[PDB]
């Protein structure tokens, strides 16, 4: 899953 | 481009919006890159206008600028791909997969493989990790939420999301000030046009 | 729209051109309808960019406004149709014929019939009245010549073909005049922005 | 081919039919050209199996053999064309029009033109001469009636429409007669196979 | 079906071949299932006539009859898929992949996945396990070699690969024997047809 | 109309 | 021929 | 690789 995540 | 010139663009953006030259507004936003219109973006995403969505984005960022922008383009193209599968247009889906989504395979091979595999399903929701796709409308909405977060956190947009607070018709006010300045030079003072300075013989 | 407002658009057109915001220039031309850029039009016709050609024209005229505009759209769509036949894409040709060219059948049945018939030829130059089609480049050029004549004679364009003669950067000059006017009001006189009037405490 | 050999084909046709080797029956009819199976033909026309219809016909006649056969192929291809228009597949229709129907244009230009024109109608029943097309099922049936008349009057089929009256299993009976003949030669008379003559040592 | 009836089919196969009713021969082979014509099969595979190849095979075996037949159909459909990719028709390739190749995914998931992935390559020889595909002609030939081995080892074909040794025109000889038998019954003995027994009043 | 007719 | 002409 | 092999 092409996935950077964030906060 | 000067800070003057940049502010002039914002004044022109306001003018065009007030004149309701809508396409011109968003072209100027895009080409100047000075202001990203999130409202406009949401509207184009909700409407699934992916060609314009990417064209507009192109004024602000490229797919490989950073990880936020990469995910923005990936999420958009993935949704475009999923919608093609959903209308049972596998030919278009493969086209999207090869033209638009392949650039991401380098950065994530196994993800691209898993997405490719959806091609052969009768309904791609049979993949439990793609079973969360509801209908097109909901899928666009949940994705838009993520897109907004990504854009807002994307450093390339950090001073481009809030329109400067201006009085309405600021450009027109400045123009009127110009005409006052021109008339103030006349003696003995008694407008033809904006094109040449006014005079009173 | 005021004569003021119209002149402001021309000033903005000049500014956008000087800033090389090219798509924005032509969008403003189109949406305001105040100026038809013939140079731009020739460029899009030579490049066979028919979708943009019609989109741009749409800011100035509709197909049934008058006989000049009817022939303008007919000639464009006919060329689009002929080019489709020329690349042996009969499916696209029929699409064009039905979507784009059918509106003209009412105004000329026998012409639409004769054009339809070209569908079934191995090379549409076998029709002696269509034998004058050379190659795509020459065909576009000879047609462009006619298009220019039609547009120039079309009453809907009669004051939209010549850009007003202005000194360069006229909008910037007016803006500078505004800032001079604002400073001239200060006492005792000693710029932050265009967004709010300048002051000297 | 001998009259013997021809009769043998008919015997084999009967055998294959009794063995229910259906495709083989009709291939033999077609390749030998000795018998045109009207029942089979009606079945393939009612089912709109145009590729097989023409393949089968090809064993008996070519499009330009005579005026009956020309009209037979024309009526078939016209119906194929009309059905394509009816399902709104204009790309396939044009294909049919160019590949299959063009050969008839020489023999009738104005007819081919009028049929071509149906391409541009939203519903081709708008042509009053094509307004008699009901639905696909009725259209096939009324045409089949004409096809039967044309085939029955077509001199190329004149002794090919009625199957010879034979007792059932005539080939098997002849084979049994062969085995009786072989055994009758033996002395002192006491079957392994059909492949070699029987013997009693 | 009797052993008699089976031998009669072989006699008819010989007759049809001698009469050069080629399509009829292979239809009878297929529908009777009594004889698999390897020469014919090789010819259709070399020519890439996959529709006829499968139609012909269908008279002898289904894809899931056993592991040999499964690999036979898999190899054929894989080659059909690879050829589609090779001519850059990804739409057809996906169609093949979903219609024809999906049945094999159950029996081998990872194989179907790896084959699916070839869709996204610019040239599918970039996969080192698919880098052995030379050109179409060689690929068909090497595969045909495997197909022959698989068919020859496939228990469903075990007595269907060698044509019985017969004297030429065996059916005609038996027929002549029949006519001799009929005449031998006449008294006082002095042929109209095969259709009814001969008589001498 | 491509048409031979018959009786 | 769909044709207005001009001078 | 969908593969029974043989001898
Ligand atoms: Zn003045
Ligand atoms: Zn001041
Ligand atoms: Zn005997
Ligand atoms: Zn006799």
């Amino acid at each position: 899953d092409n996935l950077i995540y964030l906060d | 481009m000067s800070s003057l010139s940049r502010e002039l663009v914002f004044l022109i953006l306001q003018f065009l919006d007030e004149e309701k030259f809508k396409e011109t507004v968003h072209k100027l936003e895009q080409e100047s890159g000075f202001f990203f219109n999130m409202k406009y973006f949401e509207e184009k995403v909700h409407a699934g206008e992916w060609d314009e969505v990417e064209k507009y984005l192109s004024g602000f960022t490229k797919v490989d600028d950073n990880r936020y922008s990469m995910k923005i383009f990936f999420e958009i193209r993935k949704q475009k791909y999923l919608e093609a599968l959903d209308r049972h247009d596998r030919a278009k889906a493969v086209d999207i997969l090869v033209k638009d989504l392949k650039v991401f395979s380098t950065f994530n091979e196994e993800a691209y493989k898993e997405i490719t595999q959806l091609l052969t399903l009768e309904n791609f929701r049979e993949n439990e990790q793609a079973s969360k796709y509801g209908d097109t409308k909901s899928a666009r909405s949940i994705m838009l939420i993520e897109l907004k977060k990504l854009i807002e956190a994307n450093p390339l947009f950090r001073e481009k999301l809030v329109f400067p607070t201006l009085k309405a018709s600021r450009l027109r006010t400045l123009i009127n000030q110009s005409l006052n300045w021109q008339h103030q030079l006349c003696k003995n003072p008694r407008i033809k046009t904006l094109f040449t300075d006014h005079t009173c013989t």
